[PDB]
């Protein structure tokens, strides 16, 4: 409906397993009006 | 023949409907996705 919505989690790890046993629900961080249309995502790397 | 047609002899004493006059104009057409501007709407005081 135009808008753009990020939930996120930041749990700490025991440095046990990938994606932890265990739950934790995301919580809603931005609900941003955009407006456009979405089909695709990349990510970005930093480089020093 | 011309290209442009001279700034005006914007002159104070003489200028009546002839000195400089700034002017503002609002267009705000909708029909189209989100909200964007939608008024103070103020708050009365919270009864308990
Ligand atoms: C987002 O963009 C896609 C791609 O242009 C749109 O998909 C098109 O939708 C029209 C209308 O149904 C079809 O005629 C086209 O064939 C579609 N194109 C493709 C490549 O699938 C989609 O409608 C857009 N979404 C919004 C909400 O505007």
């Amino acid at each position: 409906d135009g808008y753009f919505k990020i939930y996120s989690k930041h749990t700490p790890i025991n440095l046990g397993r990938d994606l932890p046993q265990g739950f934790s629900a995301l919580e809603p961080l931005v609900d941003l009006p955009i407006g456009i249309n979405i089909t695709r995502f990349q990510t970005l790397l930093a480089l020093h | 023949c011309y290209f442009p047609l001279r700034s005006y002899g914007f002159r104070p004493t003489y200028g009546v409907g002839h000195q400089p006059y700034r002017v503002v104009v609002l267009s705000f057409e909708l029909l189209h996705a989100p909200a964007t501007v939608c008024g103070p709407k103020k708050s009365t005081n919270l009864v308990k």
